[PDB]
């Protein structure tokens, strides 16, 4: 999106103003690929000294 | 006009040097070997307090 | 074992200079004048022995 304002003005007589709003969807590229993984070992042996 | 832009989106993509590192044997013998040695050497520091 | 891969980068904003059209007359109004964002990264891969 993108407002603008298009104030046209009127040839050489009386001289009014005029604001004229309109917006245009403006495209992009796509945004960031966030990336969270995590692995690990299930379970092997549970004594705490060895 | 009053354009929005998103920092989000106008970047490049990642660079193909994000792969995984590669070590060789001697490389690893030596850390192993360096880690061996400082752990020997700081054992020796805690029986100061005898 | 352990084996890091840290990543890090910057960014900037680098307008053109203007915008010359046909035979008309423009001009600008507010820019960022700064940076944007930071981009960065992290990689860890451990092995652990007995």
């Amino acid at each position: 999106l993108e407002e603008h304002y298009y104030s046209r003005k009127t040839c050489g007589s009386g001289g009014g103003l005029s604001v004229q709003r309109t917006g245009y969807p403006q495209t992009d590229p796509p945004v960031f690929k966030a990336v969270n993984s995590f692995e690990r070992a299930p379970l092997i042996v549970g004594d705490h000294v060895h | 006009h009053s354009r929005e832009v998103d920092c989000e989106r106008f970047i490049g993509p990642v660079p193909s040097s994000f792969t995984d590192p590669k070590v060789t044997s001697a490389q690893w013998k030596f850390l192993e070997d360096m880690a061996d040695m400082k752990a020997l050497a700081d054992l020796n520091k805690s029986l100061v307090n005898l | 074992r352990r084996t890091t891969c840290e990543l890090v980068g910057c960014t900037r904003f680098y307008p053109r200079t203007v915008s010359p059209p046909s035979g008309w007359f423009a001009r600008w109004k507010d820019f960022p004048d700064g940076s944007l964002s930071e981009v960065s990264g992290l990689r860890r891969t451990d092995i652990r022995s007995v």
